[PDB]
RNA sequence: GUAAGUUUAGAUUAUAGCCAAAAGAGGGAGCUCUUCUGGAACGGAAAAAACCUUUAAUAGUGAAUAAUUAACAACA
C-alpha cells in the first residue's frame, strides 16, 4: 500500500477534527471482531497488544512501533483520540475518573446529568 | 388540543413537562359514552341454556348418532369433528388431577 | 398560474400530511396549568391502589400494594427488615401517572418493601453435548434467592 | 429457609390486584355512534 | 376495572365479527389484512395457545380486482393424487368456476401451516355478492375500511374538478 | 510491544488426515500432483464436518450488537 494513504490532507484534517499540529498522545483501541480463520502473525499481534477481549478499553501511545503495530491490525480495531478537557487526573481524584464514550476522561464525578 | 391522541375513546390525556422539566406527568380520566350514542335495552318483554338446548336439537331417530351429534356440535361452534372424539385410558389417567391456579 | 407552481396531485405531495405544532409560548401556559391541577390532586390525595415500576438489580419490576417479589441472588439482610428501593422510573395514580427523566427526583417517590426469606433456587440440570455422554456427565445448579415483600409506596406534591 | 416446597415457580411476582385502570377488553378504543347504530343498520 | 373476574375473562376472551368488501380490492392484501383478523393477531394480549380468532366476513369477492395480467397469468396447481391427476387452472378460469374458491385459497395458503388453520377457515365466511344473512349483521360488530383506495374514473370526476383541472396543450 | 528462552541429564508418545482458498508444475476440458494459508456453532448461508459472524462457561420473565437468498424491451 503507497504511504500516501497515510499522509493526510487539509480536508480530512476537517473531516475528522485532528489538528496536524500538538498530535494526540495516546490512542483508544478496542477489538470487534475475532481472530479466528486468520494467520498466525494477524493473531500473534492481536495477543502482544492485550486485545484478546472484545471492546476492551486499552491505553496505548501514539509512538511509531505502536503506531506500526496498530497498522497491522488496523481492520479489527477502531482508533480514537484520548482527550482531557480538565488535564491529567491527581492522585485524590484518581478514584473519582470517567472516561465516556466520546473520548474524555473527566477526573471529576459529580453524579449530575449532563442534559 | 395539545394532545396528540384522539380523547373521545379511551380517556383525555392531558401532557405536561413539570416546571423543573425533569418529570413528564400524564393526567387521565375516563370518558364516558354520551347517552344519545347508546342503544336503549330491549323493549319488548328466555335463558341461554334453553337457546343452547334448542341450537342441537333432537328431530331425528329421536337422539341422533355420534357423528351427527359431533357434526351438530361442531357446527354450533364451527369447530372441527376431530376435536369432539374421546380419548383411550392411557392419557386420561396421565391428566394432572391437582392443576396450579394462580389469580 | 405564477413561476414555479406546482398543484397538488399524487406524485407532487407525499403520501405523509405535513402539520403544524402549536405555538410554544401558550403551550408553556397549558404545561403550567396541568402541573397545577396535578399538584392539587397529589395534595387532595386524590387517588387509591398505587402502581410503581422499579429497577432493581438488572431487571425492571412494576409494584403494586401486596405485590410479593423474588429476587434470584442473596441480600445479605435479615428477614423481617424493611428496605427503601432507590431506583423507581414511573408511578401510577387513578387519573395520573408520573414520567422519571429517566428517573424521578428522590424526594418525590419514597418506595419501601421488606425482606420475608432467603432461599436458594431449585436444582436445574447442566448437560454438555459431546460423544459418548455417559450418564455421570451431570452438574446440579442451586443458586441463591431471596423473597421481598412490598410495604408502602409514598408520594407527596413537591412539584 | 421456610417450610414452603421448594420447586419451580412459574411466576416470581404474585399480586392480588394486577389491573388498577382495568383489563383491555375488545370494546376498548372503539368509537360509538350516535343512536348506538349498529354497523349498516339503515335505522 | 372493578369488574367480576369471570365477566372479565368473558369480555376480554370474545370473539370478534368483522365484516370485509372485495369489490375492486386485491385479495392479496386483504388476505393479510384476513390473517390479521382470522387468527387473532389484533389483539394486544394475542396468544398462540389462547385461540383467540376472530371471525371474518367477506363479500363482493366476485367484483376483487388483480393487479397486472394476474388474472391470465396466475395458475393454480392441484393434483387429485391418481396417475395423471395434476390439474393447471388460470386465475381468469378459477374466477368465472368459482368467484370465492380464490380468496379462499389465498388466505388459506397465508395461513400457518398447523392444525389451527382448519378452525380458522370455519370461523371465516366469504360471499360472492353483497347478500348477508341478518344473524351475521346482528353479529357482526365493525366493518374495516377497503385497504386499496378506488380510483375514480374519467365519469366520476366532477365537473368541477375538469374546471379546475388546466388544459397543458391546445389542440 | 511483551515473558519466556539457552544449556545439561532422563524419557517416551505422535510421525496416515478431510475440505476450503492461494502459488506452481504436468494439461488444453477438467483433472493429477508439489508448496503456502484456514477451518471443526449451540448463529447464518434451506437441511449444510471443511464457507461467513463468533474468545471460555454460570443463573436471571434484562440490554446493545455481528454474520445473515435474495435482486429490481433500447436510440439517438
Amino acid at each position: 500500500i503507497p504511504d500516501k494513504v497515510f499522509q493526510p490532507k487539509p480536508e480530512d484534517h476537517e473531516k475528522y477534527g485532528g489538528d496536524p499540529q500538538n498530535p494526540h498522545k495516546l490512542h483508544i483501541v478496542t477489538r470487534i471482531r475475532s481472530t479466528k480463520r486468520r494467520p498466525y502473525w494477524e493473531k500473534d499481534t492481536i495477543k502482544m497488544l492485550g486485545l484478546q477481549k472484545a471492546h476492551s478499553p486499552q491505553i496505548h501511545k501514539n509512538i511509531p512501533s505502536v503506531n506500526a503495530k496498530l497498522k497491522v491490525v488496523k481492520h479489527l480495531i477502531r482508533i480514537q483520540p484520548l482527550k482531557l478537557p480538565q488535564g491529567l487526573p491527581t492522585e485524590e481524584t484518581m478514584s473519582s475518573t470517567c472516561l465516556k464514550s466520546t473520548g474524555e476522561l473527566v477526573v471529576q464525578w459529580h453524579l449530575k446529568p449532563v442534559e | 388540543t395539545y394532545s396528540s391522541l384522539p380523547d373521545d375513546y379511551n380517556c383525555q390525556v392531558d401532557l405536561a413537562l413539570t416546571a423543573d422539566g425533569r418529570t413528564i406527568v400524564c393526567y387521565h380520566p375516563s370518558v364516558d359514552i354520551p347517552y344519545e350514542h347508546t342503544k336503549p335495552i330491549p323493549q319488548p318483554d328466555e335463558t341461554h341454556e334453553q337457546i343452547l338446548k334448542a341450537k342441537l336439537e333432537v328431530r331425528k331417530s329421536k337422539q341422533l348418532e355420534q357423528g351427527p351429534m359431533i357434526e351438530q356440535l361442531s357446527k354450533v361452534f364451527y369447530t372441527t369433528k376431530h376435536r369432539w372424539y374421546p380419548h383411550g385410558q392411557y392419557h386420561n389417567r396421565r391428566k394432572k388431577l391437582n392443576p396450579p391456579r394462580d389469580r | 398560474y405564477p413561476q414555479g407552481y406546482v398543484p397538488k396531485t399524487s406524485l407532487s405531495s407525499p403520501p405523509w400530511q405535513e402539520v403544524v405544532l402549536p405555538d410554544p409560548v401558550e403551550e408553556t401556559r397549558h404545561h403550567a396549568e396541568v402541573v397545577k391541577r396535578v399538584n392539587e390532586l397529589i395534595a387532595t390525595g386524590q387517588y387509591g391502589r398505587l402502581f410503581a415500576v422499579v429497577h432493581f438489580a438488572s431487571h425492571q419490576w412494576k409494584v403494586t400494594a401486596e405485590d410479593l417479589i423474588l429476587i434470584e441472588n442473596e441480600l445479605d439482610i435479615k428477614c423481617g427488615e424493611r428496605i427503601r428501593l432507590e431506583k423507581v422510573l414511573l408511578v401510577g395514580a387513578d387519573n395520573f401517572t408520573l414520567l422519571g427523566k429517566p428517573l424521578l427526583r428522590k424526594e418525590l417517590v419514597r418506595v419501601e418493601a421488606t425482606v420475608i426469606e432467603k432461599t436458594e433456587s431449585w436444582p436445574k440440570i447442566n448437560m454438555k453435548f459431546r460423544k459418548r455422554k455417559n450418564f455421570r456427565k451431570k452438574k446440579i445448579i442451586v443458586n441463591p434467592q431471596t423473597i421481598l415483600r412490598i410495604n408502602t409506596i409514598e408520594i407527596a406534591p413537591r412539584l | 429457609q421456610s417450610g414452603l416446597d421448594v420447586i419451580r415457580i412459574r411466576k416470581p411476582f404474585h399480586t392480588d390486584n394486577p389491573s388498577i385502570q382495568g383489563q383491555w377488553h375488545p370494546f376498548t378504543n372503539k368509537r360509538t355512534a350516535l343512536h348506538g347504530l349498529r354497523p349498516r343498520e339503515l335505522r | 376495572s372493578s369488574f367480576s373476574r369471570a365477566p372479565q375473562q368473558w369480555a376480554t376472551f370474545a370473539r370478534m365479527w368483522y365484516l370485509l368488501d372485495g369489490k375492486m380490492q386485491p385479495p392479496g392484501k386483504l388476505a393479510v389484512i384476513a390473517s390479521n383478523k382470522l387468527q387473532g393477531l389484533n389483539k394486544p394480549v394475542y396468544h398462540q395457545l389462547s385461540d383467540c380468532g376472530d371471525h371474518v366476513v367477506i363479500i363482493n369477492t366476485r367484483h376483487i380486482a388483480f393487479s397486472g395480467n394476474k388474472w391470465e397469468q396466475k395458475v393454480y396447481s392441484s393434483h387429485t393424487g391418481y396417475p395423471g391427476g395434476f390439474r393447471q387452472v388460470t386465475a381468469a378460469q378459477l374466477h368465472r368456476k368459482d368467484p370465492v374458491a380464490i380468496v379462499k385459497l389465498a388466505i388459506y395458503g397465508m395461513l400457518p401451516k398447523n392444525l389451527h388453520r382448519r378452525t380458522m377457515m370455519q370461523r371465516l365466511h366469504l360471499f360472492p355478492d353483497e347478500d348477508i344473512p341478518e344473524d351475521i349483521l346482528k353479529n357482526l360488530v365493525e366493518e374495516l375500511p377497503q385497504p386499496r383506495r378506488v380510483p375514480k374514473r374519467l365519469d366520476e370526476y366532477t365537473q368541477e374538478e375538469i374546471e379546475a383541472f388546466p388544459r397543458v396543450w391546445t389542440p
